[PDB]
């Protein structure tokens, strides 16, 4: 029943055609095939694939096995690992050469590795790098151990400090043969990730100065590797000490290093390296996380004194013109969390740093005693709070984001220089609001809508955030947002067009009543070779019961219309045969366009030439409709369309601001008791 | 009211019999009684032209052609018929009483008419015209022939339908316009 075809070869052999039934054991399958090959001892043999990497095929493997792969048979996992334990070490540096070779190549596999790892190979390799003199085979030694290592069938505690201290070494040493760098640094990340004792044995091995100049190097590799050790120390290093790495990170300018180098550097920014940035990026917002969660202690002189002196710098009540909500303990105001310290830390900087915006947006408010002044205490609280809430300050770095705001790394201090630059764009909003103590939650709000409309835009630094901050408006772009929403929506989304069928015939119909009119009305019309005074023009009417016609003639006029009738004037309308267009009437190209004639008692015919494309629109239609034909032309179309615009904006106003089910909700089992309560 | 003098020529096959039969006593569409001796009539308040027609009708058979040309020499006009379902019809035209107009009187209004207009083209007549192998003689063929030797007006009528017949009685009255 579960049959898979295959074929089994050997070196000196013909393949063997099995259709192998996924039920019957390997081993049973191995024993078939060496019988068939004469081959004694089954249980020494396994099997592989003959094509890329050759992955030693398991009973879990085994499931993947398509049809027509080609196999080959061959030493077990066991009797490889024991092969390359032998080989690997062997005195013949061409014998440990290939063997280093067919390890790496090998490793990735994890029932050969589960082989490998259980004769403690690692062992060996971690002797061939602690005590391997004139050391290509280290470079197999070390991919061969991250693979191994990469299976999780031992832990990485049981590394010996001096295999520690030797890789350390690698990577600390004046740049090295470039793979071996590579796996050096592997092997230093995974283990300050598996273990809080190796990051404490790597983190005093290596310096900063050390895994800086790894990120000089031309190959974006050494790059990825190098920044994710930073992120592995940074992960794995206590919070206390935390911040003083950061400082010291910061003191070797590791930020305009990696502007330098990295995000403008010839080669383009891969997505392993997006990770390695987004990690570090969101660890260096962490940074403020313990500020941004510790209350102020309203008893503490020192920072009542950081308050008076914010309101020394500004004014040269007693805090009413600054803007707190406690006019005589502003203190009380820094109580919440967040942002608590954060906010005092980002204004006491928009006041050393940036003084002037500081003076200007504290004097264009402090002296307003009408209730359109901006508080900037109060502001900057909740502004501070609210860039912690889109930043989601205090988040773990994940494996599934890549993006990092480039601007932050144009400036050591760009998050207090960002908050600087958000309150100048927020009183500049309240003041294009006219906005008021009342309204202040909305301004924030926009201010939100502000700063969420603008990081999407990906500003190479920060002026080019001040300037996109400039171009957004309130809420002119979100109407704009809003209204483009809509449309899109309107004929994508099936739950909108489902109703745009159950109408759409009796909005046609809605169409053709007046269309019925346009037919009771009757238009001018044009006459073929109607020269020397004959009538050219001709109008129309017809009578209520859609059954008689009524038309008369015209004259080239200045002034307008002539009802007069003409001999031609009752042809009861039952009798129409059917209403053709251009070439079909039996008699400038563009007339032709115009020109249609109505078909009937065999013979009896008329032509016609309507005087404009609206009325042919409007005679064809109206004559569709005399004998209940769909209507033809695209402006009848065109007011379908207007009208269904309507007519859903009519069921929109009640469907507004809630999410649109696209995919329709089931419809649950009925009430079995049909005892209304409540009456009808 | 005012009568006329209308003598009503007209082929064998064309049956005005029937015809003036089914209009004037003015029953349906169909179901009229016919009548043997034929000089027939009809009328409207018709246009201020108030008037009555006097349908002579000698024999249509051909016995006549004194009798008949004892019907011709002071006629108003002349109903001329002919049909469709038999071209002999549409030749007889400039043919017969073409002639015979050409014959009694050269001033008279003088017109034609295909009978069998609704019968030119049944499956049957389409088919047993071309058994025949002649033509459900095309209107046009008309607009021609009656271009050629004098109809001035032409037109059809049939009382089954009891139809085109005001439209055929129409200028058979208002010849005198």
């Amino acid at each position: 029943a579960d049959i898979v075809k295959v074929a089994i070869e050997w070196p000196g052999a013909y393949p063997k055609l099995m259709e192998i039934d996924q039920k019957k054991p390997l081993s049973a399958i191995i024993k078939e095939v060496c019988d068939g090959w004469s081959l004694a001892n089954h249980e020494y043999f396994a099997l592989q694939h003959a094509d890329s990497s050759n992955f030693y095929i398991t009973e879990k493997n085994r499931n993947e096995i398509k049809n027509g792969t080609i196999l080959r048979l061959t030493t077990s996992p066991a009797q490889n690992a024991q092969q390359l334990h032998e080989r690997i070490q062997s005195s013949s540096m061409d014998a440990k050469l290939e063997a280093l070779k067919d390890l790496a190549s090998l490793s990735r596999d994890v029932t050969f590795a589960q082989e490998f790892i259980n004769l403690d190979g690692i062992s060996l390799l971690t002797q061939m790098v602690e005590s391997g003199t004139e050391l290509d085979m280290l470079s197999f030694t070390l991919t061969a151990f991250v693979e191994l290592m990469d299976h999780g069938i031992v832990s990485w505690d049981t590394f010996s400090v001096a295999f520690i201290k030797k890789i350390a070494s690698f990577v600390n040493k004046s740049a090295i043969d470039i793979s071996i760098l590579q796996r050096s640094l592997a092997i230093l990340e995974s283990m300050v990730l598996n273990s809080h004792d190796l990051y404490q044995k790597v983190a005093q091995e290596i310096t900063i100065g050390q895994l800086i100049p790894h990120l000089q190097g031309s190959d974006q590799e050494i790059q990825t590797y190098t920044i994710a050790v930073i992120n592995a120390l940074f992960l794995k290093a206590p919070d206390e000490r935390r911040q003083e790495m950061a400082n010291i990170l910061a003191q070797k300018q590791l930020r305009s290093i990696i502007l330098t180098h990295v995000i403008r550097a010839q080669r383009a920014i891969n997505n392993e390296m997006a990770h390695q940035l987004y990690v570090l990026q969101v660890l260096t917002f962490n940074l403020l996380e313990d500020r941004m969660m510790t209350k102020m202690d309203p008893q503490d002189q020192a920072q009542r004194d950081i308050i008076f002196e914010l309101r020394r710098i500004a004014f040269d009540r007693d805090y009413k013109k600054l803007g707190f909500i406690n006019h005589v303990n502003p203190a009380m105001d820094f109580t919440q969390t967040p942002p608590g310290m954060l906010a005092l830390d980002n204004m006491l900087y928009f006041a050393k740093h940036h003084q002037d915006a500081y003076i200007r947006i504290v004097l264009e408010n402090s002296s307003r005693e009408d209730k359109h002044e901006c508080p900037f205490g109060r502001s900057s609280i909740e502004l501070t709070k609210m860039l912690c809430e889109i930043l989601k300050v205090g988040e773990l770095p994940s494996e599934t984001c890549n993006d990092f705001h480039p601007m932050f790394f144009t400036h050591d201090r760009s998050f207090e220089e960002f908050f600087c630059i958000c309150i100048q764009l927020l009183n500049k909003t309240w003041k294009e609001m006219r906005a008021t103590s009342e309204d202040f939650n909305k301004v924030m709000q926009v201010v939100k809508e502000q700063v969420m409309r603008a990081l999407t835009t990906k500003p190479s630094s920060l002026d080019q955030f001040k300037s996109k901050l400039q171009n957004l408006s309130y809420t002119e772009i979100l109407k704009i947002r809003q209204s483009e929403r809509m449309n899109q929506e309107d004929f994508q989304s099936r739950p909108i067009l489902e109703l745009k069928e159950k109408i759409q015939p009796e909005i046609l119909e809605l169409i053709k009543q007046q269309r019925l009119n346009r037919l009771v009305e009757g238009t001018c019309f044009r006459k073929l070779n109607a020269r020397r005074r004959q009538d050219k023009f001709w109008y129309c009417r017809l009578s209520p019961n859609h059954k008689v016609l009524h038309y008369g003639d015209l004259e080239e006029s200045p002034q307008g219309e002539v009802p007069h009738d003409s001999l031609q004037d009752k042809l009861p309308v039952a009798d129409i045969k059917a209403v053709v267009t251009g070439k079909d009437c039996p008699h400038n190209k563009e007339v032709l366009e115009l020109a249609f004639s109505i078909l009937y008692d065999s013979n009896c015919q008329l032509n016609f030439i309507a005087p404009d494309k609206h009325e042919y629109c409007i005679w064809t239609d109206g004559l569709n409709a005399l004998l209940g034909k769909d209507m033809m032309s695209d402006l009848t179309r065109n007011d379908l369309d207007t009208l269904l615009s309507m007519e859903i904006k009519l069921r929109l106003l009640d469907l507004e601001n809630i999410q649109i089910p696209d995919a329709p909700p089931p419809i649950p089992k009925e009430p079995s008791n049909y005892d209304f309560v409540y009456d009808c | 009211m005012q009568a006329i003098k209308c003598v009503v020529v007209g082929d064998g096959a064309v049956g005005k019999t029937c015809l003036l039969i089914s209009y004037t006593t003015n029953a349906f569409p169909g179901e009229y009684i016919p009548t043997v001796f034929d000089n027939y009539s009809a009328n409207v308040m018709v246009d201020g032209k108030p008037v009555n027609l006097g349908l002579w009708d000698t024999a249509g058979q051909e016995d006549y052609d004194r009798l008949r040309p004892l019907s011709y020499p002071q006629t108003d006009v002349f109903l001329i018929c002919f049909s469709l379902v038999s071209p002999a019809s549409f030749e007889n035209v400039r043919a017969k009483w073409y002639p015979e107009v050409r014959h009694h009187c050269p001033n008279t209004p003088i017109i034609l008419v295909g009978t069998k207009l609704d019968l030119r083209d049944d499956k049957d007549t389409i088919e047993k015209l071309k058994e025949k192998k002649l033509t459900p003689i095309t209107y046009p063929q008309g607009l021609a022939m009656a271009k050629e030797i004098g109809a001035v007006k032409y037109l059809e009528c049939s009382a089954l339908t009891q139809r085109g017949l005001k439209t055929v009685f129409d200028e058979a009255i208002r010849a005198v316009l």
